[PDB]
């Protein structure tokens, strides 16, 4: 405690009352003339001292601070996700016990926890400065904790996996029975406990309590943002460059989640506060992208998107982010295209894999890279984590910064054709947690091209017969992609005889234009309902207002459904029967069409004004704000 | 009613319950629920009007609604606690004045959309 | 949040804690403890700041309003701020006769502090002794300050600081007091012009009054190569028809927005400007049709991207 060593590298005299050695050392560093006054032994010691301080980013005192450059550089293959390189490093024969320690962290990082536990046990045997011995004891206990946690997780949960043999599980329990990590530091040689007092915190259960409590300042509404960020980088560099397995535990991942989020929200608050007074902050880099990808869950990113506006946050080192994104997408191909899936390495990596591509919306990607991410996401991502419904959203997010070109369109077309290929089986059915299916991908291509025709799908459509019904109705959701010959061939398999077939046709996109026949079919259903008076009725009303129907014989059935007459004739509609709940069910196009009608507008703007004042509903407020309905 | 959550972006209720319903064709379904998907930026056709797309699941499998889906609730069972909750569902069904009042889970596609 | 719509339980316990924090304020600053002070006042400032949402008995309000007005050190709570703390206390409790006497006692002391020509009031928010006097005149209309009128009747020309101080409080003075004060002081300065239009001495700006506004505006113009916002509101409200102030645009953005809305650059528009405006001026802004569409975008942005609910109320009540 003789000095403060600030995160920007400035030393401050704190508590020492003797000679100022740190001030004297920096004077020796700046000018070389006094350096020659030292003895030869002290000259080489100063060079070693000078190397340590420049490598650790401690440059000078506070009062000599000038143009400070605090750029985070983590020299660790594990942090960058260089999965191939660490495999090669593990494969090579290790020269020294320091290389073994790096190997065991890499084995732990690659899901080979049994091998790292054996390696850490080996290092402990051969290492009795004794600093690697202590660090291996910390890491072996940490990996034993990870193995025990993974065994419990796997027993609770898609298929039954047994990554660790029960012989290995029984062995590590007998080696780690009644093992105290708390007594580890105290039982070390007294020379170690003096020289390496700063390593004691690794034996504690929690070591980021100080960093988490200091995060409270980021919520102050009255630099510090640089202090929290540099403190975060300090924790990352120490835990990764020194190869400590605690960097993969829940406490550290949550701490990065808390510190990164609060830094983002604080910068968001500063921007809005600035605009309030100035009337028109956080700049992410490659390391921030990795930190969000590795440590944030998809829900945690979602809490970020709703609270703040990351689209206002500018992303730097996009080629390094792209290299990270092409580098990660390569590993998915290795994990699933081949039989190289490591079930333990699976659990940790897929969460980072999902988060990186979800966060890849905000980064500009080159075409060659974008092909690799898209092809790895579309084809090689297992359906258990990213199903058909969620995968399009990951794919569709990449279009925010990268407007879909031809090459990516081909890949999605490849995906669509492969989706048609799996439909030869009648049992096969797409399972989506988002209510979102293969039709949405084709809509995306038609959105970005408006003229793309799927040749291979046309071949599959033309080959179709009446037998394989699962293929027929699947491609009816892909009608715009088919050619005219394929369109004519497919339409022969369905009929529009009764009203129900019309609704099925309108839902699957079988027909998009109303010939006069369906109007009569539309008309016939309504007279039956009118006769039987003493779901669809509201649906028909919208189509008349949307100019989908020009039969003009719609007013005969005015008086049954309050939504029907509300759409057929807004001028004559009574708005005391109006319910504000409808506007919540209406999409972008319909609400905008109501806004420009010049009828119904002042009534609904009054109902929306009443609702927000009485209830303060954000959906009502945003519906009123965006379209002025 | 302790797991019961009201979403206000769509005036529906989230509840871990199943439904035993009969349509207008006397067909019976047992242990069925619904899921709603708020996707305001969906690439709509010329004839898409509803902001939410709903999938009905029975026996863990989704249904292809080829006919009219007008239906009445005959028995609603809360999954976590087997107490019959049908009276609450019908009471809630009348109030919200919206299609498919009680839904197993709502999926919000707005926050994940690139145009968000 | 709308804290005013949040009910407050255990009100008497809150009041007892509020009067207790008031007694300690008097005791400290009438045997002060400098170490105790630095931690106590932050709680004391916040407790009285939050007391607006608290219904307080007349006896309890008297103790707290006495400590707040008199024994609260000027170092942290300036007279402009101290008014705001006092003003918030009127949200739940309309100013009683016991409380209103305490405020005049403050004004009499403020007049007494103004007998020295060197003394001047310092306010961060721009609120001064004339604004409490408005608060007196707001609740009860026919109030005459007996002690301030006595100092008014004994005024001489030498003690100018009393003359300028008492004129700002002119409503409160009696008929004989104001007549004597009007004999001694006449409205001849740009500061006097605003004070007259505020207290009610002058209703419609005379041609001499515009000449004072023009002469200050040319004085600002030569210095260019905060009363500018007030002048722009006066013109945009049509109370002034001189029509030469179009030659005086460019110094501050608030002025240009009001005088010529069509030619204003609204990228320099400040959303916080809408908050300072009053009901009538806000309605006039919505009715101008020249900036209505522009400020629709500004308000719509603020409700989306800012947490202040005032903008939503401004948008919903007037559709500015």
């Amino acid at each position: 405690y003789d000095y403060h060593f600030e995160v920007n590298g400035t030393v401050v005299r704190h508590k020492n009352k003797g000679f100022g050695y740190m001030e004297r050392f920096f004077e020796l560093k700046e000018s070389c003339d006094e350096r020659s006054k030292l003895s030869k032994k002290q000259y080489e010691r100063f060079n070693a001292l000078f190397n340590f301080f420049e490598k650790n980013g401690v440059i000078c005192m506070a009062k000599d601070a000038g143009t400070l450059n605090t750029s985070i550089e983590i020299n660790s293959l594990a942090y960058h996700g260089k999965y191939d390189v660490m495999k090669k490093f593990i494969e090579e024969q290790s020269v020294s016990i320091e290389d073994d320690y790096k190997k065991a962290f890499f084995l732990a990082c690659l899901g080979r926890w049994e091998e790292s536990y054996d390696l850490y046990s080996n290092i402990i045997l051969n290492s009795i400065n004794g600093c690697v011995y202590y660090l291996s004891q910390i890491n072996r206990y940490r990996i034993y904790q990870s193995i025990t946690q993974a065994v419990t997780q796997f027993n609770g949960l898609g298929r039954h996996y047994k990554p660790f043999t029960d012989e290995f599980l029984a062995r590590i329990e007998r080696e780690m029975t009644n093992f105290n990590i708390d007594d580890l530091f105290n039982g070390m040689p007294f020379e170690f406990q003096k020289k390496y007092k700063i390593l004691e915190f690794l034996s504690d259960n929690q070591f980021l309590y100080d960093d988490t409590v200091k995060l409270f300042e980021l919520t102050n509404k009255v630099s510090s943002d640089i202090v929290v960020l540099l403190r975060l980088y300090d924790n990352l560099r120490f835990l990764y460059e020194n190869c400590l397995w605690s960097v993969s535990f829940h406490e550290f991942h949550q701490y990065i989640r808390n510190s990164m989020s609060l830094l983002i929200e604080k910068a968001e608050y500063e921007r809005t506060r600035d605009i309030d007074e100035l009337g028109f902050g956080f700049f992410m880099e490659y390391y921030d992208f990795v930190n969000i990808s590795r440590h944030f869950k998809i829900d945690d990113i979602k809490n970020l998107e709703r609270s703040c506006s990351i689209d206002k946050i500018r992303f730097g080192e996009q080629e390094k982010i792209e290299e990270y994104l092409v580098g990660i997408a390569e590993e998915i191909t290795k994990q699933f295209s081949a039989n190289g899936m490591n079930v333990v390495f699976y659990t940790q990596f897929i969460s980072e894999a999902k988060a990186a591509l979800y966060f890849a919306k905000y980064v500009k990607l080159s075409e060659e890279g974008l092909g690799k991410i898209v092809k790895a996401l579309l084809f090689y991502f297992p359906e258990r984590d990213l199903d058909i419904g969620k995968r399009y959203v990951w794919l569709e997010r990449l279009t925010k910064c990268n407007e879909l070109p031809k090459s990516i369109i081909s890949i999605i077309d490849d995906f669509l054709v492969l989706q048609a290929e799996k439909h030869i089986d009648q049992n096969y059915s797409e399972v989506s947690s988002n209510g979102l299916y293969s039709r949405d991908y084709g809509a995306l291509i038609k959105h970005f091209e408006k003229n793309f025709i799927s040749k291979r799908l046309s071949e599959i459509t033309l080959c179709l017969t009446q037998d394989k019904q699962k293929q027929i109705d699947f491609l009816f959701k892909l009608l715009p992609l088919l050619s005219t010959n394929a369109k004519s061939h497919l339409l022969s398999f369905k009929s529009v005889e009764n009203i129900n077939d019309l609704m099925n046709g309108i839902r699957i996109g079988l027909i998009d234009e109303f010939t006069p026949e369906h109007e009569e079919l539309i008309i016939e259903y309504l007279e039956t309902r009118k006769v039987n008076y003493i779901d669809y009725m509201s649906t028909f009303g919208i189509w008349y207002f949307l100019e989908e129907i020009n039969n003009s014989k719609m007013e005969e059935f005015i008086g049954m459904d309050d939504q029907y007459d509300f759409f057929v004739d807004p001028e004559n509609f009574d708005y005391k029967k109006f319910i504000p709940s409808w506007l919540k069910n209406y999409n972008d196009k319909l609400l905008g069409k109501i806004a420009g009608n010049k009828h119904m507008k002042h009534h609904v703007i009054e109902v929306l004004k009443e609702r927000v004042k009485n209830s303060n509903d954000k959906r009502y407020l945003e519906i009123l704000m965006n379209y002025f309905i | 009613t302790h797991d019961l959550v009201y979403h206000s972006k769509i005036n529906t209720f989230v509840w871990d319950v199943e439904f035993d319903i009969v349509l207008s064709d006397s067909k019976e379904l047992n242990k069925c629920y619904f899921v709603k998907c708020f996707n305001p930026y969906r690439i709509n056709g010329k004839c898409d009007f509803a902001v939410s797309s709903i999938d009905i699941f029975s026996e863990g499998k989704r249904l292809l609604i080829e006919n009219e889906f007008n239906f009445k609730i005959t028995k609603a069972v809360h999954v976590a606690t087997s107490k019959d909750v049908t009276e609450i569902v019908l009471h809630l069904s009348e109030r919200i004045s919206s299609p498919f009042p009680i839904v197993k889970e709502v999926v919000y596609l707005d926050w994940s959309h690139p145009q968000f």
